[PDB]
């Protein structure tokens, strides 16, 4: 048997931080207006790891 | 079969990239999908697995989405046949098969 389970979590400051700073960028803002294939799923594979863990794209160093 | 054989061990850590999904018997009963897989070859031979498992005995699957991000637009089915229309000849083109109205309203905040 198989049951489905989505289960929305609710991104921290830093992830907010650096995704708001990911976004704002005019180098994703220009590919959002005239648009690349290649450049979204940058986007893509930038901002989404972003989501999963702020430490894969800037890790607190000691 | 470590995991299987001992069960204290807690969870198994496990990547969609991995190749040996042939292995039939896994004995844990719960699965987390930590993440969507923008890949949708390595996506369906994750699900067809977790299936296979539950398929061995009755499991729980989670999903676990951030709720104001992009991944939840990547849920849906639609994205991965957006990356399913460029993977023909996408080397020719001018790479602009992303709509200007996709892109945006697939991303944009509504009321």
């Amino acid at each position: 048997k198989k049951y489905e389970h989505v289960l929305k979590c609710r991104l921290s400051n830093r992830q907010k931080a650096l995704y708001e700073d990911v976004i704002l960028q005019p180098g994703t803002q220009e590919a959002l207006k005239s648009g690349h294939f290649v450049n979204v799923l940058s986007i893509l594979v930038r901002l989404q790891r972003i989501c999963n863990h702020p430490g894969l794209v800037e890790p607190r160093h000691p | 079969r470590s995991f299987n054989r001992d069960r204290r061990i807690f969870c198994a850590i496990l990547s969609t990239h991995s190749r040996t999904t042939g292995i039939n018997l896994v004995e844990a009963d719960t699965v987390v999908f930590y993440d969507n897989d923008l890949n949708p070859v390595m996506d369906a031979k994750a699900q067809e697995w977790c299936d296979r498992i539950g398929r061995c005995k009755d499991i729980h699957i989670y999903r676990l989405v951030s709720g104001n991000s992009i991944e939840e637009k990547l849920l849906k089915n639609g994205t991965k046949d957006l990356i399913r229309e460029v993977a023909a000849q996408g080397n020719d083109y001018s790479m602009a098969f992303l709509t200007q109205r996709t892109i945006q309203e697939l991303f944009e905040v509504y009321s």
